[PDB]
RNA sequence: UGUAACGGGGCUAAACCAUGCACCGAAGCUGCGGCAGCGACGCUUAUGCGUUGUUGGGUAGGGGAGCGUUCUGUAAGCCUGCGAAGGUGUGCUGUGAGGCAUGCUGGAGGUAUCAGAAGUGCGAAUGCUGACAUAAGUAACGAUAAAGCGGGUGAAAAGCCC
RNA sequence: CCCGGCGAGGGGAGUGAAAAAGAACCUGAAACCGUGUACGUACAAGCAGUGGGAGCACGCUUAGGCGUGUGACUGCGUACC
């Protein structure tokens, strides 16, 4: 705190509460007791423990009926418009796609839909599993996921 | 669902607040008695 | 329910007459305050008068036992420093034997606003006769 | 007026005088520390 | 006419069609109670206990409300000992009716 | 019909314009005046000028006959304190609270 | 030479209790001019006890 | 995450002044007073909810000793008596039928006199 | 300092001694109602009860279980100008921290549930800052060189101008 | 427009959805200070409450004898850290 380290009234003879500093936690404008700095918040998740989960949450994904595969989901041309009808056929809003084989277009159609998200088989987390309705795989991106979770 | 993912039973124990009131358990004086060196801030003997 | 509390304004109190002649004064003085609380009345409520009107009359041929008629000492103190006042019970009686009875039932009645006005309801007389023939009061034999 | 009055409460904050109580106020306490040795 | 009867842990003088605050009682809320240990009953002649109870008298009250009765609270501070505790407590009851009593 | 005159921030303080205050609270407005003509205070000029104000608000914005009117409330609040510096011995100096109100005549006739 | 305790506002407003201001208590009316004024003083037009005194 | 404090701080403080409404001075206003007298009236209705219990049963004797000396016996014999006479009224009832009912009083006092000769 | 060595009145028994039977007397024991802990025990099995025994004063201190606050996810959801937060009352409710509903003010934001992180709860520190009391309409109004009157100006003159 | 000292301040009028949104301006708490109403209080001693509790005033209420405010009198009671 910008101030002096000058002790702002002698220490005995003023009826005054002893100060020593200006800026004391105590004082108006006085500096934080225990002042927060910059820190690093990650955790440690063992790499059986993040593989174990995502295995859980696929099964429970499968066992709640919340995981749809489907052979081929690519979009003709690159426009929202052909993906959101593709999604209004399917009877799907909220949803996770995810694809072996990252289409161009199809990032590019789903880039301006809110609840729709296209993924890779590789960049899958686990809160996107757990965040959107349904999950939508290529069986291409089951293949390596399978690959990927052994 | 992660409004309903939870804890396992007995992983996230509480965690000693020393200082806040009377029903508390831990307040004046924190847990650490009267008067002493060991009552002092910083304060302690070494190993 | 609740117990049930006399209420002052309904209270009704009678009037008695007590002859004090030859009477010891502590055990006359312990009746009156009975009866002046209100004690032997079933209706009897701490914070209420409930007692008594008792004439007093002859009270200074009461009788003390011992040599507690030149010994029985009443002090009093004036306020002013050297102030502290003694009487003994003969010259008590001499100048107003009145306040021998009076002094007695006043320190065996509740101190206290209630007990101020339990001590109103005692009229006592050196005398035979009383003014209160208006009242009717019944002789208590006590 | 709060200027001068900050300033004019800080007025005897570092002062030496011993007879002189907090500075300024007069007493005899030389006296009685004096009388109580 | 009044009688004077045991209850749950004490005592109640009650006449006819008077609503009496009982301890809490494990029975229904329209439900009728009889109250068979009466100590007195009172007409302009009275009757009461050599051996108690009377042997003739009962009462029939009917339950009319169960309920849960004024919060108090309890306040337990010891003085310059670092220990306060407060508490509340809403106590049980249940005002029957009497419908009748018989001496 | 109730009719309102302030004089807010008046320097005087409350207190002192109090006493006056509880003069003329209820009285008819002449009695009033007559009161606070012949009264020896700073805070009597005041409460007139604000009484004044308040029958000719009546009689103006409101119906009329000032005979009829009664001061029916009249009450002085505590404005906000001008805080200034005496210059004390030793060193030492004083907040001085020059002190400020709110004075309010209503006037009515029932 | 001070206080030990802070008064109250009640024993405040006791002593207070005298502080009050005695009004006029009814103030006399000329016998010429007709015109109210304080008794035994001369009227705001200048007279007194009927007569014409200072006039400025 | 710094968290202000006024607006629970404000409801606490507001908590305890309610529980102070009716207190004079500085008791009912100011909310440092007005915790010491909250508790303290805390201890005393404790402590009172005792104490009620004490106070009555001696108001009731005292009534019940009036009443049955007006019947010619003490209270100590009476309720000897009674006792004896295997009656179990309490005090409360008789104190308020001594007040309420002279005659079952009186028939009580004779069960009392009937057993303790 | 004032009785002033029975708490007091007062007592010749209302004192002492001996015997006896009553009654008063506590948050003790019992009765009735309720809550909680630790055992045991037949099921219920992931625990509750017909039970059942017993325990529940507490400082330093140890253990257990919770409430609230602000912020993140759930939440581009759900409340909200038919009126949010906040403020101020009332009513209901929980063992408690607390919660819920609603009148008036307010005028635009709030946030379930389940998780996550804490600048997470103040009556004290001759605590820091602001506000406001108290003494109190009290002391004082700063050289004891000294003022008085007439007139003018003015809304008003002991103090200004002549 | 009116009071007012060609003031200060105010009362109307008008704008405004709202001027107790008027520039001393969003909200507008508490301390502190008032005005009005109900009750108590001028023979009564003390942590100012608490247990009991009459009376009075307002609301009820098919008088159901309740609720709110006050609180004479009375037992007990020497603040917090």
């Amino acid at each position: 705190v910008t101030g002096s380290g000058k002790k702002p009234w002698r220490q005995k003879g003023t009826g005054r509460a002893r100060s020593g500093s200006i800026k004391s936690p105590i004082w108006r404008s006085g500096g934080v007791t225990f002042a927060a700095r910059p820190q690093d918040h990650s955790q440690k998740v063992n790499k059986k423990m993040y593989r174990g989960a995502l295995k859980s949450i696929l099964s429970e994904l499968v066992r709640q009926d919340r995981l749809i595969v489907v052979e081929k989901f690519s979009v003709e041309a690159p426009k929202t418009k052909l993906l959101a009808q593709k999604l209004k056929d399917m009877a799907l809003e909220d949803v996770l796609i995810i694809t072996g084989e990252l289409d161009e277009n199809l990032f590019l159609a789903a880039r301006n839909l809110h609840k729709v998200d296209v993924r890779d088989a590789t960049g899958i987390d686990p809160v996107s599993l757990i965040a959107f309705d349904k999950v939508v795989m290529t069986a291409d991106a089951v293949k390596q996921v399978e690959e990927m979770l052994a | 669902r992660l409004n309903t993912l939870s804890p396992a039973e007995g992983s996230k124990k509480a965690g000693k607040r020393l200082g806040r009131g009377i029903g508390s358990g831990l307040g004046k004086t924190g847990g650490r008695g009267h008067k002493g060196q060991k009552s002092r801030s910083g304060g302690g003997v070494r190993r | 329910m609740k117990t049930f509390t006399a209420k002052p304004e309904t209270v009704k109190r009678d009037w008695y007459v007590v002859d004090a002649t030859g009477k010891t004064l502590g055990r006359l003085a312990t009746e009156l305050a009975r009866r002046l609380r209100g004690k032997h009345k079933a209706e009897y409520t701490p914070h209420v008068d409930t007692g008594d009107y008792i004439i007093v009359l002859n009270a200074d041929k009461v009788a003390v036992t011992g040599n507690k008629r030149t010994d029985k000492v009443y002090y009093h103190h004036t306020g002013h420093i050297g102030g502290i006042k003694q009487a003994t019970f003969e010259e008590m009686i001499a100048r107003r034997p009145e306040r021998v009875i009076e002094i007695a039932v006043k320190g065996m009645l509740p101190k206290g606003p209630l007990g101020r006005a339990m001590f109103r309801k005692l009229k006592v007389y050196a005398g035979n006769e009383h003014n209160h023939a208006a009242q009717q009061p019944q002789v208590l034999d006590i | 007026m709060d200027i001068n009055w900050r300033h004019n409460q800080s007025t005897f904050y570092h002062f030496t005088s011993d007879h002189r109580i907090s500075g300024w106020k007069e007493t005899n306490a030389m006296y009685v520390a004096l009388n109580s040795q | 006419m009044y009688a004077v009867f045991q209850s749950g842990g004490k005592q109640h003088r009650v006449s006819e069609g008077q609503t009496v605050r009982l301890e809490k009682l494990d029975i229904a809320t329209g439900e009728t109670v009889e109250f068979a240990e009466v100590l007195m009953i009172a007409n302009g002649e009275e009757v009461k206990i050599g051996v108690p109870f009377v042997d003739g008298g009962v009462i029939k009250a009917e339950v009319v409300a169960h309920g849960r009765g004024e919060k108090v609270k309890i306040v337990k501070f010891r003085r310059r000992k670092h220990y306060r505790k407060q508490q509340g407590h809403r106590q049980w009851f249940t005002d029957v009716k009497i419908t009748g009593i018989s001496a | 019909m109730e009719t309102i005159a302030k004089h807010r921030h008046a320097r005087s303080s409350a207190q002192k314009v109090r006493l006056v205050a509880d003069l003329i609270r209820g009285k008819k407005v002449s009695q009033a005046l007559d009161i606070l003509t012949y009264t020896n205070k700073k805070a009597a000029v005041l409460v007139k000028k604000v009484l004044e104000s308040a029958i000719a608000n009546a009689e103006h914005n409101d119906g009329a006959d000032i005979d009829d009117l009664k001061v029916t409330k009249i009450f002085v609040d505590e404005g906000p304190s001008m805080k200034r510096i005496m210059p004390r011995a030793k060193g030492r100096a004083d907040r001085i609270l020059k002190r400020t109100s709110h004075i309010t005549v209503v006037v009515s006739d029932r | 030479a001070v206080q030990q305790n802070k008064p109250t506002r009640s024993k405040r407003g006791m002593r207070r209790s005298h502080d009050a201001l005695t009004a006029v208590t009814s103030l006399s009316v000329d016998k010429t001019s007709g015109e109210k004024h304080l008794r035994h003083h001369i009227t705001a037009d200048g007279y007194y006890r009927g007569r014409k005194v200072i006039a400025k | 995450a710094r968290v202000k404090r006024g607006v629970i701080a404000r409801a606490r403080h507001k908590k305890i002044l309610k529980q102070a409404k009716g207190y004079y001075g500085a008791r009912s206003r100011v909310y440092r007073v007005a915790f010491q007298a909250v508790i303290k009236a805390g201890q005393y209705a404790y402590r009172d909810r005792r104490q009620r219990k004490r106070q009555f049963r001696q108001l009731w004797i005292a009534r019940i000793n009036a009443a049955a000396r007006q019947n010619g016996i003490s209270y100590s014999k009476f309720i000897n008596g009674l006792k004896k006479a295997s009656v179990e009224i309490d005090r409360k009832i008789l104190a308020d039928i001594a007040v309420f009912d002279k005659v079952a009083f009186t028939a009580l006092v004779e069960k009392a006199k009937a057993a303790l000769a």
